[PDB]
């Protein structure tokens, strides 16, 4: 309405300026949102490609427990992962010997510790108790005595 | 954050300052009055080729004689302003004096040589205080003729600033001392031709420079200020001889040097300063600031707030609520207790706990609130575990504890018409 | 830091719209992403344990592994070192503007942190993090994890000596090889230096000009009148502005740098500590039989117990 | 690029501050690290 010449245009000059600094650093901060937000798309790809298409053994990646499974839903703009865990909780308490001293040499189990020493009974697996008759298959020949820490006998 | 319903949480808001008390200015105790009368009211004044630098120092000022008056024709001030004149104890200014004819008000300026300005009287490219001409008419100017006054036209080469030349050289352009008037070899003395009744522009004008040597002296010439007394440990405003703003004032741990007079510590900041009636203070100019943050239950089980103030110590802050002094003044405020440790700051409204909990809210380092209580955290559940011998702990029943998670993978597709 | 105060350049400052907001929303951002930062790698265990106080296990010297009570600092005494080593190139007052706001999660609670990672590492048994314990004494432990590896448990009971002397050795030469050595601790005192970099050039621009007649206010506002005030004050908080959004910008992008490499971090105390990962010349350089977190300044430091065989022969097959 | 060469903008351009410093600077650090890329990839064997 009241704008005459130059002086105007030089009005208008800031009037641009300040509105494309401020566009300019919508157009930058966007950007980095956008760097953000593939980093974190490719970390979902990812746990897509591992966590739901087979069971990835990498551990407090997929899940919070050994991650059994993995489902996935959509979402606005996201993706939400239901991760199907193995949570095992019931402690016991029971001894154990690193080794078995039969006639003199050592019997180290399967790799796949805990020689079950429980009264020299059996030898387990590591997380689910499940205890297994001692046999040779159980077991290998190795060396003599030496550095067996506990004895025992009637290896069956 | 424009809502009603707000949840539970640190909410950045706006800034706290501490709103300066007193008034304090400090000047010498020199008082004169200066010879302005003297100078701008004289009867000699030389040409432009012997134009005369006079000092003025230990002086009072007044800069209303100068504005109060019609006197003057023309009156420019370039690295000043022209009100705001008398608000800064000058240090040993110079009066430049020459007359000059009724067209060089237009060369006199940092730049724009011309003729005069160019072979005559030369000014620096900043340094610059104020230009005054006023039209003398009326007392030299004969009409016949005022041959007495001369300038000079024939320089070998232009003028460094504030710089004079006198001596009547037999000018000629290949050195040569002459005799004039030998060809090329002339006086490159010119008289002016002040009549009465002539021309506004051939006119006699007399032209005062002040040049004003900013501040690298314990200054003298000051204007017509009142000083008070130092009021040490709170926020004050300043005027000293040359310097304003707004601080906290104390004495200081120097080795500074009588010639000295700013401490400008570490990139114009200026953080020391040497008194002008024999001391020596710092200056923490940073009286209080920050941003308050408001500490929430969330709206739905509590209405009490807890206000964080940020980089305190909780003694200032109860001052200045309880004489009103912060910017965001309250009507309805009061301060029960003041937990105070974990140096971000004061933490109004909130009680200190050693049974602390899972850390509810971030406050600052370690400290965290909850429900108001303010403890400084658990970090997790204390424990210890026997670790004898062969005894081996297994899981015997176990249990499946599907767990969500959350990937955001595609923001919003957005564009600009960057033309509307 | 852009006009410090006089009354009309706030006002000048408030015909700019609403950058402060911004600015302030944006580096509180960050500082909220460092603190998650924090968070997500270091508190990944509820279940803070208790120091053993024997640390010595068959031949394993957790000496200057975990933090003393005999010491007066409850920091192991590698961290010490670490803390020695990395430079910084009542509370603070100074008008600038600017500040360093103190960290959350504070260093006596970084190391207890990460004494209970070393103590659940080396007691607690295998199964760590996913349930509580299983109570191994540290010799089943690396008899266990001498299957990840592709070998026997022979290895281990038949070389038990060696092995401890070779990793007490290891961990003194760790000692001797921190103490007087040299930049194989760089890139936090990187992260330090470009913090001061950036920082003390932020300060600098404030002490610069912007085409005004002087590079500081109060000064011109001594000789300001009038619309010429405007002027040089304009020119000041246009540049101190530009200057500043600069800052922010690169704080942000300093901040996504910073963030990855706490992603990573966080991958590698929750697979390298808590387990071990199969993933090669991933968690250390060898085999990956073990790995221990230490604190540090702003950062994580491992120590990565890997498995080097070298003393090769001949034989057809 | 800002002000290839006269005489006074030169002058112009150190009333900026120091940017001209910190752009060479940034590109700099960009050089390092792009070199330190190429290193972390291919760099990875001891004994070629």
């Amino acid at each position: 309405s009241r704008l005459d010449k130059v002086e105007a245009e030089v009005q208008i000059d800031r009037l641009i300026t300040g509105r494309l600094q401020s566009l300019q650093t919508y157009v930058t901060q966007q950007l980095i949102r956008a760097a953000e937000i593939r980093a974190s798309a490719n970390l979902a790809a990812t746990k897509m490609s591992e966590c739901v298409l087979g069971q990835s053994k990498r551990v407090d990646f997929c899940g919070k427990g050994y991650h059994l499974m993995s489902f996935p839903q959509a979402a606005p703009h996201g993706v939400v992962f239901l991760h199907v865990t193995y949570v095992p909780s019931q402690e016991r308490n029971f001894t154990t010997a690193p080794a078995i001293c039969h006639e003199g040499k050592a019997y180290f189990p399967r790799e796949g510790v805990f020689v079950f020493n429980g009264t020299s009974w059996f030898i387990t697996q590591r997380n689910f108790f499940s205890p297994q008759i001692i046999t040779t298959d159980n077991t290998f020949v190795s060396g003599n005595c030496d550095v067996v820490i506990g004895i025992i006998n009637n290896t069956v | 954050v424009k809502s009603f319903e707000i949840d539970k949480g640190i909410y950045q808001t706006s800034n706290f300052r501490v709103v300066p008390s007193g008034d304090v200015v400090r000047f010498p105790n020199i008082t004169n009055l200066c010879p302005f009368g003297e100078v701008f009211n004289a009867t000699k004044f030389p040409s432009v080729y012997a134009w005369e630098r006079k000092k003025i120092s230990n002086c009072v000022a007044d800069y209303s004689v100068l504005y109060n008056s019609t006197f003057f024709s023309t009156f420019k001030c370039y690295g000043v302003s022209a009100t705001k004149l008398n608000d800064l104890c000058f240090s040993n200014v110079y009066a430049d004096s020459f007359v000059v004819k009724g067209d060089d008000v237009r060369q006199i300026a940092p730049g724009q040589t011309g003729v005069i300005a160019d072979y005559n009287y030369k000014l620096p490219d900043d340094f610059m205080g104020c230009v005054l001409a006023w039209n003398t008419r009326n007392i030299d100017a004969t009409s016949t003729g005022n041959y007495n006054y001369k300038y000079r036209y024939l320089r070998h080469g232009k003028l460094r600033p504030f710089e004079r030349d006198i001596s009547n050289v037999p000018f000629s352009p290949d050195g040569k001392p002459c005799t004039p008037p030998a060809l090329n070899c002339y006086w490159p003395l010119n008289d002016y031709g002040f009549y009465t009744t002539t021309g506004i522009g051939y006119q006699p004008y007399r032209v005062v420079v002040l040049s004003f040597e900013l501040l690298n002296a314990p200054a003298t010439v000051c204007g017509p200020k009142l000083s008070t007394d130092l009021i040490k440990n709170q926020c004050v405003n300043f005027n000293f001889n040359g310097l304003t703003g707004t601080g906290v004032l104390t004495p200081s741990s120097k080795r500074f040097q009588p010639f000295q007079q700013f401490g400008r510590d570490v990139s114009d900041f200026t953080d020391s300063v040497r008194d002008p009636k024999t001391s020596e203070i710092l200056d923490i100019s940073p009286c209080s600031f920050g941003g308050v943050s408001v500490i929430t239950p969330g709206t739905n089980a509590s209405s009490e707030v807890a206000v964080l103030y940020q980089d305190v110590n909780c003694t200032d802050v109860s001052t200045a609520i309880h004489a009103d002094q912060l910017t965001p003044a309250w009507r309805i405020y009061s301060t029960g207790n003041n937990v105070f440790q974990t140096q971000a700051g004061c933490l109004i409204g909130a009680e200190h706990v050693d049974t602390s909990y899972e850390c509810d809210i971030p406050i600052g380092a370690g400290i965290c609130a909850s429900y108001i209580v303010a403890y400084t955290m658990s970090l997790g559940a204390d424990s210890s575990i026997a670790y004898s011998n062969n005894t081996i702990a297994i899981p015997t029943n176990f249990s499946i504890s599907i767990t969500t998670e959350v990937m955001p993978v595609s923001m919003a597709k957005t564009s600009v018409d960057c033309n509307m | 830091y852009i006009c410090g105060d006089s009354t009309e350049c706030a006002n000048l400052l408030l015909q700019y719209g609403s950058f402060c907001t911004q600015l302030n929303r944006a580096l509180s951002g960050i500082a909220a992403e460092q603190d998650r930062n924090t968070r997500e790698v270091f508190a990944q265990v509820k279940q803070m344990y208790k120091t053993p106080t024997l640390k010595y296990f068959g031949g394993f010297n957790f000496s200057q592994i975990l933090p003393d009570p005999l010491k007066p600092t409850k920091r192991s005494f590698i961290e010490d070192l670490l803390f020695n080593k990395v430079t910084l190139a009542i509370c603070a007052q100074k008008f600038n503007g600017l500040t360093v706001l103190p960290p959350l999660l504070t260093d006596d609670m970084i190391a207890a942190y990460t004494a209970a990672l070393v103590s659940g590492t080396a007691t607690a048994g295998w199964t760590f993090g996913a349930g509580a314990a299983l109570q191994i004494p540290f010799a089943m432990q690396m008899a266990y994890r001498f299957n990840g590896i592709g070998v026997t448990q022979n290895v281990l009971y038949e070389n038990q000596k060696q092995i401890a002397n070779q990793f007490n050795k290891a961990i003194s030469q760790i000692q001797e090889s921190l103490t007087t050595t040299s930049t194989a601790l760089g890139k936090l005192q990187d992260v330090v230096n470009q913090n001061a970099q950036a920082l003390n050039t932020l300060v600098k621009q404030l002490s610069s000009n912007f085409g005004a007649i002087s590079s500081v206010l109060n000064d011109i506002l001594s000789r300001l009148d009038k619309v010429e005030a405007e002027v040089q004050i304009d020119r000041l908080i246009t540049g101190r502005l530009q200057s500043l959004q600069t800052y922010v910008t690169q704080q942000l992008i300093r901040a996504a740098e910073i963030r990855a490499s706490a992603n990573l971090a966080a991958t590698k105390m929750s697979e390298c500590v808590l387990g071990q990962s199969k993933r090669v010349d991933f968690c250390g350089k060898g085999y990956h039989l073990m790995s221990f977190p230490q604190a540090a300044p702003h950062g994580v430091v491992f120590l990565h117990v890997t498995y080097v065989p070298s003393q090769e022969r001949n034989f057809t097959t």
